[PDB]
């Protein structure tokens, strides 16, 4: 059946006037003063391939539609390339919009096993990307040092990069368990 | 301590200024009393010392905006007269805080309201002359 | 001249050839490239921006700060490295209570930002710095190659900020690579992302790797024969993506991909083994 | 001094704030003040009456009145009390209302003891008034109008009608403006030209009018009635007295250069004539192609080549100014994304009306620019230039919408089998008969909406163009190929605009366009006296519009050229020449050069003075006073305020 | 004259040969007539240097202080009892949020104080005849059974009064007495009585002091002779009640966009507080309605009313500033903010007051039990139905021509367009001319348009 | 994987103008001067509980997306109750 009685409507019960509050206070204001042209999707090239629209995406987050947006897997297609802001007539920050409410969905949950690994590699090395063992001895080859000088090579610049992810409650975000070293 | 505050506008900018204020109702102190010229070129030191011997603890000069001036060279007469100012109030025991002068144009009602509510609170700061 | 020599992660631990590339182009130009001891990532902007803004701008001001005890400006040659430590540095120096708030982090690490240095690019370097007549005179073995630029996003927007080019029709390094002899190409959707942004290579495979598959069709129609960037993010993007797309639909681009400071290199006679095109997987 | 003080409730605009009791008593118990009022509206005729009556019974020699600001209605009651007898220049304004009760709602005592000083310092200042006469000057009953497109001929053609002298500048060759250029006329489809010609001629018949074509205004000096214009006209190299139009000079030309007329697209000699309907039909040499071969005098049989013509420098003097400078088209080369410029098969708006026309370049046929074809798709890009915060036009150009459904409607009824796109964000079919006509260009001509502003124009190898852009009603994104693709581009001020804003001394509004007194209820009168603004020289508009201003302007500037006369304000600076040392440090201070020397003492011009007051701050023994504010004046004030 | 282009060679293109012998045919037919011409002298007739002006709004006041100024003796017929028109009802005006009054009124004063115009108000046309400067009028003065000489306008027969009855002025809102004076700055500023109301007790004859009231008064009947005729005669707005989809006269809490203006006014009946009609509080939630009366085939209104947008957003700003905690959202179709600055204050609408737009003509109006209001509506943009609440929905009403307007129309003898208003000569050239001369339109009477347009054409 | 190359973008692939010529010929030729308001959709009844929208229908058949009308399922969701052709400001 083709029948579903609650998501071919909108009430107020899908409404949350404050996480419109909360993102136009943390910098995504100008969505206020949208006016739905449409050139920031046709700029947009992950919404010529997927079913992505960052025009709607800024009109729920000025209605207020919370649920709709972070739960949304295409709210991750996003790549920052700009080029919707580059060209958007009403000088709407729209890549700051999106990231708030990335940061929102990542409050709510909506973390890709993916994005924790990476982020679990920073913890662990300091490094989104750290250096295996290939790469060392290509280091080495080249004249370069087997490490660069880097939270590889330090462990106390480590051990800053961890305490600032612990005091910003990063790990606790990704559900990093410091004892056993995994997420 | 309420300070007692007299100001100088130019009617076609600064009185303007304040005129725009008025009508979209931007509330400031009423401490300032406005006095009203043709042109910032008008006034001159005799006034602003007259004003602080009589019991002001603050004076306001309001003008065109310099390339505004309705008589195209007023308001660079006035400026050189209120350095001048600026440098003879002090050795009378003036700050010259207590001296403001400000080129205000005749749509600028936000700028003057908050000129006027800043100056208010520098005055009041300052406490009795 | 001396600057702070920002690395990353995928240049250090990934292409260690732009590594050394780079440090011998500057040893070559004059421009003492100083160590920034304990750095660590950006953060990469496309995981850590996207999940939590405090801590991404945390630990780019920590980055920021391992440059100012040095009292030396930050250069970077990845456009991700540098959108994230410009962004950090133009957000901390304008809004003091965002600065309050990182400092207040950073108290328990023993430094403090103070926004006494500037994030810099490694073409603009390049470009203004040097110039186009210094990096001619430099020039041995004039390049005889038909390349595809491919500027990335975030060397150029969000142009408000950055100011550096025209984000539509920029021609910086198109002039940076021509000054090596060979010519750059005009190609279809030629400012299109690479895919890897925002964190969609780690999120959605498929659809990076579409939007780097319609940027190759693009520069084959065009009959290049490299592919140069700015970005190591976009150098892994296209090298490990043309494997993928390979393996994933049997498309065959043989599209070699270079960073501009490896094209420098080879236009300036740097040994072979100091690219090291091994660390590639597409064969150059 | 019997001073009678009226304190206007204005409603409750200052009573809701001010206690006008305790105001009223307060100043008639001040001294020399006979009498203390308050009315409801004391501006209105009741009040002014009440105002005659009181002077003409208690003998008031002196007005005060507690009201809105001075720069409101200060006239007003210098003529009611002008009416009873009392002189001008005797009464007082106290501004309680926008400088007291509106900006101190929060502080009704602090108002009220606000509105007590400020009534003091008004009654000392008009204690030591004196009076004033005013001296008149008469005014000029001569117009200039300057801009020979639809506005400007209009308000020319008016103003000659009622029986004025005009003169009529026009920078270009020939008038007609933008409208010559149209082929056809929104929502109607009539022809331009076939209504505008006729205008044309008459301008150029009429024995009121005095029409000089390819003339700059060079320099304004004066004011209202008496305003001297130093207009340069430039040299066509052929004598406009004996050329007949003809066109054989044209014929032999060898060089060729584009005609402006054209707007880029199309080709004419070094000798032309802009088109076959040009007021004057005469020709012009442009000396940048102009290679000096003489052929033109050769095959010219009335002699009117004149290859060694000088710039002419005319002197007029008006009484009245209408500016009717149009506008030009937006260049949307800025716009890289659409590729004007670079992409072959891209055009304006305007160079789309140039070629639909059939005196145009290409003998009305639409045809592509690459090979000189017919185009079987084309789109048309809305708000090009408009509405858009990256290039700095937050602002509508009010006509695009139309004149772009009106070129589909016209390349549809020209090529029916055309297929015609528009993308659009909003249609603005505001006008009479726009809705109408926007409905027609659905129902009748087929033409296609879609409600998107494209991405992106992307040139193709075979030099078609790929339009990128969301369909924000599908909610999907779209790449349509068009053979054509026309730009929507919106008005700009023309080219040389501030030159002649300075010269005439004029304001802009926030647009670019010149600024109207009042945005309400004086369209088309500027702050300057005696200068009235026409046409789309106030801002974008249509025809119509355009037409109503002219005939409006021209209304106004009647109005006091049949009056004949004007006031002069006496507000200026007396020498005492019994204190006066001839010092002379106030000369140089004076920017109209006012004051002279005679006799050892300094004399004041009044024509010159303006009344700045600034020579009399300047003078150390105060030889120098300024009539209405004299020293003592301001110094009385300055005390009340704080005693 | 031969008629050789509209009527040969624009209607046989196919046919050249044919088109040349028509020619042929036409100039010999021409020629024929033109044989047995012979001279014929016109005769001049005098033009009456007076002109009528109907209606007192703003296009009237400007055109009538305009001829006045230029020397000519005006008359200046209003059937209402004071002038201002549709702009005195105004509280604020677009895109500069100023008001309305305190720029009409000096002007309503000027009209009422020239020399060179005679102003008859509570006054309608009632017979034309003649021609260019030679205009026979007959105008018939009702009677207001209050002497224009000697009242005053103090109000004190109003204070006494016990009727109440509607005051025109507040547009179905505001309540008055049967003796009224419909608003402060009225010009002339003078007591009406409506007899439909009057009961006849005499208290206001007893409570005025200048012997005003005349309850034996009569109609009045003037002849003037003029030259010329500006009809300024201005417009309606619709009435939304044929909309049985949105409720108008239904619902408690629907109200039009004119009666919001008269609830905005500080001198309007509720003392310048929105309030809902319901229970006399201030709405929390607001909806606005574009395009009611407008641009609809099924009640045969195709045009756009130009103005209702705009002094939408206005209002919609304007309970912002007055209650900064109100939610107001507006549907629309188009923003037609066309206008000097218009599209600027169309932004400001967002960016300062935070007022939502949603691009959707509503389906329906719903009263729900509690008196709020569902309005049910598709989202295009986000391409969805949705049911919003508001405490208040204001529909944007368009403008119509006045009533009377046909038999004034067919008294001058003036033809009217599409629309429902006059036509002028030609719509590009002569936009305040008519095909009869000596008649000329200004304002709303030609079509809706907004006041700078409406005084531009006045003086034109 | 969220990619698709084929379903989000238009292209002249997808478009049937000899569709449009059929329904327009056929007695459906009023769809040529729909202008969007978006009426239709918010009196429909089973637009409401299902995801059948009208008047992007209308503007597929204008538009000429047959493959796209004739398979929707959707389509078959109107009950002809006539509500939206009652209220159309345009007479589609
Ligand atoms: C593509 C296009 C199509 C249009 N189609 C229509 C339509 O169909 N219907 C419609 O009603 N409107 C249409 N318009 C709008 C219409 O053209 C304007 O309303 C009208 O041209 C304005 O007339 P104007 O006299 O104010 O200005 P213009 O027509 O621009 O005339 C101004 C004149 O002033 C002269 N001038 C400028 N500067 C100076 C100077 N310093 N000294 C002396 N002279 C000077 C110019 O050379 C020109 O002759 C269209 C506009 C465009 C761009
Ligand atoms: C709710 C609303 C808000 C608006 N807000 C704005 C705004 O903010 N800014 C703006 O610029 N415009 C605004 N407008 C439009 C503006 O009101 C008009 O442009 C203007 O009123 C037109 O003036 P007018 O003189 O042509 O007509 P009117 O104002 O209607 O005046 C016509 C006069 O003619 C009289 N009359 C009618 N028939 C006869 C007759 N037979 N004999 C004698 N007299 C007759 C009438 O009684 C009236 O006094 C608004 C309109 C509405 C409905
Ligand atoms: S480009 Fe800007 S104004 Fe247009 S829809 Fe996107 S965010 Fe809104
Ligand atoms: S920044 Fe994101 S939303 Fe904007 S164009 Fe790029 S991918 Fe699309
Ligand atoms: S005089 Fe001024 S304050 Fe008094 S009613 Fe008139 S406008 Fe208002
Ligand atoms: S210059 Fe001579 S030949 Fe040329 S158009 Fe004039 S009259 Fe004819
Ligand atoms: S003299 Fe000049 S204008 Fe005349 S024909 Fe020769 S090139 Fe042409
Ligand atoms: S009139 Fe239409 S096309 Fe022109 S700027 Fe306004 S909305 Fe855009
Ligand atoms: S400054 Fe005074 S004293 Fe000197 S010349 Fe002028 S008026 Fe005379
Ligand atoms: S008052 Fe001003 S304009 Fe007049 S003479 Fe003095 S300086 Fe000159
Ligand atoms: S009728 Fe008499 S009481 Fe009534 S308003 Fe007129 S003067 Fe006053
Ligand atoms: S006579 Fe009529 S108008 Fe007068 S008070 Fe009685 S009811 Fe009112
Ligand atoms: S102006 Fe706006 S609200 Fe009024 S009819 Fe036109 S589109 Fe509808
Ligand atoms: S109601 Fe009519 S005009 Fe509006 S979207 Fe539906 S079919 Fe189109
Ligand atoms: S007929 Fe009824 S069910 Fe069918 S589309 Fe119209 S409103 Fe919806
Ligand atoms: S007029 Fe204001 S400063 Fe000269």
């Amino acid at each position: 059946t083709l029948l579903q009685r609650e998501e071919n409507i909108i009430r107020k019960g899908n409404i949350d006037k404050e996480f419109s509050e909360k993102i136009k206070a943390a910098g995504g204001d100008s969505l206020e003063y949208c006016f739905q042209c449409g050139t920031c999707t046709g700029s947009c090239p992950s919404g010529r391939r997927t079913p992505y629209r960052v025009r709607q995406i800024i009109r729920k987050a000025n209605v207020g539609l919370k649920d709709e947006i972070i739960s949304d897997p295409t709210l991750w297609m996003c790549t920052t390339c700009y080029s919707c802001q580059e060209r958007c007539p009403r000088k709407v920050k729209i890549v700051d919009v999106v990231k708030l409410a990335r940061n929102e969905a990542a409050k709510a949950g909506f973390m890709a096993p993916a994005h924790k690994a990476v982020g679990s590699f920073v913890i662990k090395t300091g490094h989104g990307v750290p250096i295996n063992d290939a790469t060392m001895e290509l280091r080495k080859a080249v004249g370069l040092g087997e490490l660069p000088p880097t939270t590889h090579q330090f462990p106390e610049a480590l051990e800053e990069v961890q305490k600032i992810i612990k005091a910003t409650g990063f790990d606790q975000l990704i559900g990093y368990n410091w004892e056993t070293g995994e997420l | 301590f309420e300070p007692k505050i007299v100001g100088f506008c130019c009617n076609w900018c600064s009185y303007g200024g304040a005129d725009t204020a008025g009508t979209a109702r931007m509330q400031y102190p009423p401490n300032v009393r406005i006095i009203r010229v043709m042109c910032s070129g008008r006034v001159n030191a005799s006034m602003i010392l007259k004003a602080f011997s009589e019991g002001a603890d603050g004076v306001f000069v309001g003008g065109c905006h310099i390339g505004d001036c309705h008589y195209d060279s007023g308001n660079y007469k006035w400026k050189r007269r209120a350095r001048f100012i600026e440098d003879i109030l002090p050795e009378f025991g003036i700050d010259k805080e207590r001296f403001r002068w400000e080129w205000i144009s005749a749509s600028e009602g936000e700028k003057f309201q908050k000129t006027m509510q800043e100056f208010y609170e520098t005055v009041k700061y300052l406490g009795p002359l | 001249m001396e600057i702070a020599y920002f690395l990353g992660c995928i240049m250090n631990n990934r292409y260690p050839g732009i590594e050394k590339a780079t440090r011998v182009l500057f040893d070559k130009l004059g421009i003492e490239l100083k160590d920034m001891e304990g750095a660590s990532c950006c953060p990469a902007p496309g995981v850590f921006g996207s999940f939590d803004k405090t801590t991404w701008a945390a630990i780019a001001a920590r980055n920021i700060t391992i440059a100012e005890d040095m009292g030396a400006d930050i250069m970077t040659e990845c456009n991700g490295c540098f959108g994230s430590l410009f962004e950090t540095n133009h957000l901390l120096k304008e809004d003091e209570e965002m600065k309050a708030k990182i400092n207040e982090i950073l108290k328990e690490t023993g430094r403090e930002y103070k926004g006494e240095v500037n994030v810099r690019h490694f073409a603009e370097v390049l470009y203004n710095d040097v110039g186009l007549d210094k990096l001619s005179e430099l020039v041995e073995k004039p390049l005889n190659l038909n390349v595809a630029v491919h500027y990335g996003c975030h060397f150029l927007k969000p142009s408000d900020e950055i100011n550096i080019d025209n984000p539509e029709r920029p021609t910086i390094l198109d002039e940076i690579v021509e000054v090596t002899g060979a010519k750059s190409v005009e190609y279809k959707d030629k400012m299109m992302c690479c895919g890897a942004g925002g964190g969609v290579r780690s999120r959605d495979l498929d659809v990076a790797l579409d939007f780097t598959r319609e940027k190759l069709t693009n520069m084959k129609e065009a009959g290049v024969d490299a592919i140069v960037n700015v970005c190591p993010f976009c150098h892994l993007q296209f090298d490990v993506g043309q494997m993928e797309i390979k393996d994933k639909f049997g498309e065959e681009f043989d599209i070699p991909v270079l960073h501009l400071a490896q094209l420098l290199g080879l236009a300036m006679g740097l040994p072979k083994e100091d690219l090291v095109v091994d660390a590639h997987q597409v064969c150059v | 001094p019997k001073i009678g003080v009226y304190v206007c409730h204005c409603g409750v605009n200052i009573g809701g704030v001010v206690d006008v009791e305790a105001v009223r008593d307060y100043a008639a118990k001040l001294p020399n003040v006979v009498i203390a009022k308050d009315y409801k509206y004391y501006c209105s005729d009741p009040g002014q009456l009440e105002i005659q009556k009181d002077i003409k019974e208690l003998g008031i020699n002196r007005v005060v009145v507690a009201a809105c600001s001075p720069r409101l209605h200060e006239p007003t009651f210098r003529r009611c009390v002008e009416e009873a007898g009392l002189n001008q220049f005797l009464f007082e304004f106290a501004n309680i209302r926008e400088h007291d009760s509106w900006v101190h709602m929060d502080n009704p005592e602090g108002a009220t003891e606000k509105a007590k000083d400020l009534v003091r310092m008004a009654v000392a200042k008009a204690r030591l008034l004196e009076p004033l006469e005013a001296s008149k000057v008469s005014v000029d009953d001569k117009a200039l109008v300057i801009g020979g497109g639809v506005a400007g001929i209009q308000a020319a053609l008016d103003l000659a009608d009622m029986g004025f002298k005009t003169y009529m500048v026009e920078k270009r060759p020939s008038i007609s403006g933008r409208m010559g250029q149209l082929d056809k006329t929104f929502p109607t489809l009539d022809c331009s030209m076939c209504i505008l010609a006729p205008k044309m001629v008459d301008v150029g018949k009429h024995d009121n009018i005095e029409l000089i074509t390819y003339a700059e205004v060079k320099e304004v000096d004066g004011y209202i009635g008496n305003f001297k214009v130093k207009i340069e006209k430039k040299p066509r190299y052929i004598d406009e007295e004996l050329c007949t139009g003809c066109g054989s000079c044209v014929e032999v030309c060898p060089i060729e250069m584009p005609n402006y007329f054209d707007e880029g697209i199309g080709m004419t000699k070094a000798v032309y004539i802009p088109f076959p309907q040009a007021v004057p039909l005469c020709a012009t040499i442009d000396k940048d192609y102009c290679i000096e071969c003489m052929l033109c005098d050769e095959v010219c049989e009335r002699g009117a080549v004149k290859h060694d013509q000088e710039p002419e420098e005319i002197e007029i003097e008006v009484g009245t100014i209408i500016v009717a400078t149009g506008y030009d088209a937006y260049d949307p080369t800025e716009k890289l994304e659409y590729g004007y410029g670079r992409h072959t098969n891209v055009i304006t708006g305007l160079e789309l009306e140039r070629m639909i026309n059939a005196s145009g370049p290409t003998d009305g046929k639409v045809l592509k620019p690459s090979d000189g074809e017919k185009p079987k798709r084309v789109a048309f890009i809305h708000c090009v230039g408009s509405r858009d915060e990256q290039i700095g036009k937050p602002y509508c150009s009010r006509v695009c919408c139309m004149y772009i459904m009106k070129n589909a409607q016209l390349i549809k009824d020209k090529m029916p089998d055309t297929e015609v796109t528009l993308y659009y964000m909003d249609i603005r079919a505001f006008g009479k008969g726009f809705e109408e006509f926007y409905k027609r260009s659905q129902e009748k001509y087929g033409i296609k909406f879609i409600r998107g502003r494209p991405a992106e124009v992307i040139e193709n190898p075979d030099l078609t163009l790929t339009v990128r852009s969301e369909d924000t009603l599908l909610g999907k994104v779209t790449e349509y190929d068009y053979d054509m693709v026309v730009l929507g581009v919106g008005l700009v001020p023309p080219e040389g605009a501030e030159t002649l804003r300075q010269t005439i001394g004029l304001s802009k509004s926030a647009d670019g366009f010149l600024m109207e007194a009042h945005p309400k209820l004086r369209p088309v009168d500027t702050l300057t006296d005696g200068v009235y603004l026409a046409g789309v020289a106030q801002g974008p508009k249509d025809i119509p519009d355009a037409v109503a201003q002219a005939s409006g302007a021209a209304a106004r500037a009647a109005i006091p050229m049949v009056k004949g006369e004007v006031e002069i304000e006496p507000i200026i600076a007396v020498t005492d020449s019994d204190v006066c040392g001839g010092c002379e440090v106030c000369i140089e201070l004076c920017p109209f050069g006012a004051i002279s020397i005679e006799e050892g003492h300094a004399n004041v011009n009044v024509a010159l003075c303006k009344g700045c007051g600034t020579c009399v701050a300047a003078c150390p023994s105060g030889a120098m006073d300024q009539q209405h504010f004299k020293t003592e004046q301001i110094m009385a004030q300055i005390e009340a305020a704080l005693n």
